[PDB]
């Protein structure tokens, strides 16, 4: 259950699912 | 357009400090005290007395600042220092030294804050007896017209006492703690006019007169 | 990484705050309840106990018993003060340390109407009759018995009902007392005085007691939260 | 026209308009907001009624006068009567201010109604006296100088800041009205119970304070009439007396 | 333990912050409400009321209240300027210490127009004729009738009207002004002169006062609380 | 209202229920307390208002440590850590601040660095009867001897405190404040508030005092 | 007391950050608009200008 | 902040806390560091510890 | 959005709107 | 009011 | 997006 | 609570239901 919190895609987290 | 900033909530809903006292390390008797009164400093009284009757709840914000005081020792080390704020409402027993037994607080609240951190920050309801806050009181204490002349006989708010909990360092360090106090929800009646001669007593409206406005030459002047 | 902003209050250990805190024990079957008699839920139930009210707080009766006793007695004379208190419930000695006086110290304000209940326990066959009389502030103390009567007052036949209920209401300027004595928040003045002398036959005492109980009546409440006077440590008891 | 409240009807009506405090008619006590358990006394048409208090002159000098609304009552009749054997009261008035010259007077007068006029004392250090403060059917003066620091217990009187350390000329936030002897005959005020508490002691505390003073001084030729006399009318309205007992000033 | 990051501005006392904070006396029952005469909801409520203006700012008046006393005179001329101010509500001595002047001291922009009401005190037999003017900035004051006739001008015959009202209008280049003195935010200048000498008959006084008041109208505002000028401390009162 | 006279809020509000010392010196230089409620007279008393009572408990701890005197130049020590370790009845006890004890396998343990807000932790209703009590009027022997009062009932193990960091070239001396704070609470049987002032931990014991304060005469006003 | 665990990056002043922040003038009654003419969105609005260029960039 | 020169032994200072004012156009203006205006009672300021 | 937190009222923000 | 915490002595006053 | 402050000034920047 | 905030299991709170 994780939401992202910024406007850009480079904050993400890692493609790990 | 909008009169949004000059409600009543804007204008009095800004921290304002409202007195500052000091205290000592190990000293012997290094505690503080303070009876809660609104009328010891000028900005927040002048914008609280712009009314005869307010009601409303308070934000109490503390800045407690320490500072190192002269020592013979050599490289003496300051740990962290932890400081204790505690309400003693009217009646309530009071501490007399450092140590007492007071400070439990099992009934009285109090803060323990460590330096370092945000300040302490608490809020308080409407504390009065009557159904609002008297700015002015046009009357005395005792029903044969005598004893005291004032608001003296209506503040009864209780003290205010501050020690360090930490204690015993090899060398002396000082503190600072300031009250702030922010009105919030705040409801006021009967306007009067603004404070124009410069207090002179916390206690009374004692003032000495001063001209209505500032001077020019000629009634033409420009 | 949730974006925040720290606000003041923060790092602080407010003595009455609220916040939940985990638990050391997890899981810990606590024993099963059980239904105990007698189960407080506010301290105004206490408050509304009637309690012995030591009236006569001389130095010699206050280690004793004595302190309880009104006296009273056949007199020659009419219209004789028989007791008088403030009505201080928090303050004065007569009634700081009530049932109700001990639970007002823990409080800074206060405010209801009191009941003061006097019993007669002389012999059962004394007679009289007493002038009960609560007198608001602004006039000192009544001095007399015409004094007093001008004000909320009762008449009590001992012989009628040996026991009998002064309601003292809440007449204040203010919704709340203090329980400290501040000239503010005056209270009043509780009387006692000889309505019709006490007759009693041959062969009976003519010096009698009175006992006086205190307690808070359905309109009664307690506020601001504060420590005691009467509890204090030097050390460590151990 | 007139108005006519308990056996006392002033005349004094020209159209005209009276002023209604801060838009409030003075009303009993209601349930809601009493605390006081016991029923109060309502004298009606013995109290409410018109007191006309001592008359003062007007003066080419004069500063301003002030009068304390209970102990302006205290001694005047059955309200003084129930306010001494009562421990709290609470009253609305109706103040009357009658100053009569003629078209070739000429003046102007500023009649306020303070509520908590808490006044200040000369030596910083102390409250002023209770007789300093107070007059008893006599108005107490405003005076034309800072009155003197060695005075022990005395109020500053200096006008221009009415004894409350303000500026005269900003009084009219108060409930006010304005004597223009030009255009004017007298001054009505229509005062609600104002305080922070439901009921309060009328000896301890007044509630309110009324000042008048001439804004414009009194001037005239040599010939009219020279002594112009002030009048104050003042009626409790809606008066109310909890907790009977002895009495006492 | 859910993630986060702090931004800056944690553990940040900004005196106007409206943060949430824990009470220190949970549960307290607050005495209830009373309706008190006179409510105040906007301190531009304040503002709106008239207050007698010092127009009269001599040194020797302004400690008395020959300073609200505008002088008017009969006189052999015309035109002859009674008086004139700079519409500084805010700056200027002759308005900033009246009731609106005072409230535009704790703040930093204004706008909107101004009351000036003006009330003849002189006896009910003296008559005459004055021009009330407000001329805008660009121009120095004007120095006679006739300039200052251009402006926004009236014409107030005292007689039929014992007071007259002058609403000065917001005629300004921005949108707001700055209660301090700035040439930029010029607000212009506000003078009285003759219109028609003042007739009086015979055994009355020739020489009358006016009273000035000031009030703000329907479409006044304040912005940028600040801390007033006025009141100044050295150390705590006690 | 009547909202603040409830036993919740006059009971929950948290009280220094006892505080002891430890320094960075020796090797002995861990603290102990044996948990009891009736060191301190202001909660001591709130309590014994009532007979019975029961409820949870939030426990504040309150570390503040301070320099000792030395005779080294130039102590810089850096930030201070500390454990405290709770013993049930019959668990191990550190002899030593060097003790296998420490390890708290088992043992709940708070572990907390100077500096940051004060560690606190919650614990239930953790008594074996179906409430907790506060007096006895009997004997913990079947004989009617040994022992009399309330510490015959009061078993609640052993709370110990240590420096987790090892000392330097200077000593330090630390303070540790435990607050109490009754959460949920349910009473039982109210009883007359204490008179005379405490003289022991473990009993009723009293010196005899007068029943109020004096005035000279029942007219006295 | 929400469990919460502070991340890498904590108390940072990043230059280049986007965070909401208190205001310093609560209900502060900004002026109004003006439609003032030509308004610029975009740099490149400006770029795609003809602007004069000095081919002779000869020192004198 | 940083340590300046000084001459007596055993500087140890504890956390330095600092004030920010904004003294709008007109506002009174702090003369010293302990002046009144220092309480701004309208004025807005941030109160900020070092080290956060 | 605005959610009160605290069982107090005493405890909520100021009334700006 | 939502708890976070598996065990009831965690949670806040019963006010 | 979801604004904790009750003035618009505390919004972030409008790159969407 | 019903919720887990790590990508992996063994992140997750003990299973103490
Ligand atoms: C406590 C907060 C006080 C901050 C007040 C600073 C206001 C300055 C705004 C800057 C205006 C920029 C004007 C420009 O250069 O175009």
């Amino acid at each position: 259950t994780n939401i992202n919190y910024y406007k850009d895609a480079a904050s993400n987290s890692a493609n790990r699912q | 357009h909008s009169r949004s900033e000059s409600s009543i909530e804007n204008f009095l809903c800004r921290a304002a400090c409202v007195y500052y006292a000091t205290y000592t390390n190990n000293s012997e008797k290094g505690y503080a005290e303070w009876v809660i009164n609104t009328r010891q400093v000028a900005q927040l009284r002048r914008k609280l007395e712009l009314f005869t009757y307010l009601r409303f709840d308070l934000e109490l914000t503390f800045v407690i600042t320490s500072a190192q005081q002269p020592s013979t020792a050599t490289s003496v080390d300051a740990p962290v220092q932890t400081h204790q704020i505690m309400y003693v409402p009217p009646g309530g027993p009071v501490p007399t030294k450092v140590t007492d037994y007071a400070w439990q607080t099992s009934t009285n609240p109090s803060v323990f804050w460590t330096e370092g951190n945000a300040p302490p920050r608490m809020s308080i309801p409407f504390i009065s007896i009557g159904n609002a806050y008297s700015c002015f009181y046009d009357g005395w204490t005792q029903f044969s017209r005598n004893g005291v002349y004032g608001i003296n006989t209506l503040n009864n708010m209780g003290t205010l006492y501050m020690r360090h909990v930490n204690e015993a360092g090899q060398g002396p360090i000082k503190s600072t703690v300031r009250i702030y106090f922010k009105p919030k929800h705040v409801k006021a009646w009967v306007p009067r006019p603004p404070r124009l001669c410069q207090y002179e007593k916390q206690k009374n409206v004692n003032f000495t007169p001063t001209g209505v406005t500032t001077t020019r030459v000629g009634i033409t002047t420009t | 990484g949730l974006p925040v902003m720290t606000t003041p209050g923060s790092t602080q250990f407010l003595t009455s705050d609220d916040f939940q805190s985990p638990s050391a024990m997890p899981q810990f079957d606590v024993t099963p309840e059980m239904q105990i008699p007698g189960r407080v839920n506010n301290l105004m139930e206490i408050a509304e106990v009637d309690s012995v009210v030591p009236v006569n707080n001389t130095e010699a009766n206050v280690n004793s018993l004595k302190a309880y006793q009104i006296p009273v007695q056949s007199n020659s004379d009419n219209g004789k003060q028989v007791f008088g208190f403030p009505l201080q419930p928090g303050a004065n000695g007569v009634l700081n340390r009530t049932l109700l006086g001990e639970i007002l110290n823990y409080y800074t304000h206060w405010s209801g109407s009191i009941k003061l209940t006097f019993m007669f326990c002389g012999s059962a066959m004394a007679t009289g009759k007493f002038l009960l009389a609560y007198s608001p502030p602004g006039a000192g103390v009544p001095k007399n018995r015409k004094d007093a009567m001008l004000g909320t007052h009762v008449i009590w036949d001992v012989g009628l009902q040996s026991s009998c209920v002064l309601c003292v209401p809440w007449i204040s300027q203010t919704h709340y007392r203090y329980v400290v004595e501040d000239e503010y928040t005056a209270a009043g003045y509780i009387t006692c005085w000889y309505q019709t002398n006490i007759v009693v036959p041959a062969d009976v005492q003519s010096s009698c007691d009175i006992l006086c109980f205190v307690s808070a009546c359905n309109d009664f409440s307690v506020r601001m939260l504060k420590d005691t006077p009467f509890i204090r440590q030097d050390t460590f008891y151990q | 026209r007139s108005i006519t409240l308990g056996n006392s009807t002033i005349t004094t009506q020209e159209c005209a308009n009276v002023v209604v405090g801060y838009g409030v008619w003075p009303e009993y006590l209601k349930d809601n907001e009493a605390t006081a358990e016991d029923q109060p006394t309502q004298p009606d048409v013995a109290t409410c009624r018109f007191y006309t208090l001592e008359s003062v002159q007007w003066m080419k000098n004069s500063a301003g006068w002030w009068w304390k609304l209970p102990d302006a009552l205290s001694q005047m009749g059955l309200f003084g009567q129930n306010m001494q054997y009562h421990y709290l009261g609470r009253t609305g008035y109706t103040i009357h201010v009658q100053c009569n010259a003629s078209k070739f007077h000429q003046g102007c007068l500023l009649v306020v109604c303070v509520p908590e006029a808490e006044m200040g004392c000369s030596n910083l250090n102390n409250t002023p006296e209770f007789a300093e403060l107070s007059g008893g059917d006599t108005a107490r003066m405003f005076t034309d100088t800072q009155i003197g620091e060695t005075n022990s217990k005395k109020v500053q009187t200096a006008v221009w800041n009415a004894g409350m350390g303000v500026g005269v000329g900003n009084l009219t936030i108060y409930p006010h009205q304005w004597i223009n002897l030009r255009t004017n005959n007298s001054a009505t005020i229509v005062m609600p119970y104002i305080n922070s508490v439901p009921m309060d002691n009328m000896f301890r505390h007044n509630n309110l304070t009324l000042m008048i003073i001439p804004f414009v001084p009194l001037n005239y030729s040599e010939g009219s009439s020279p002594y112009v006399p002030i009048t104050v009318t003042i009626a409790p309205m809606c008066a109310e007396y909890n907790g009977l007992r002895l009495a006492s000033s």
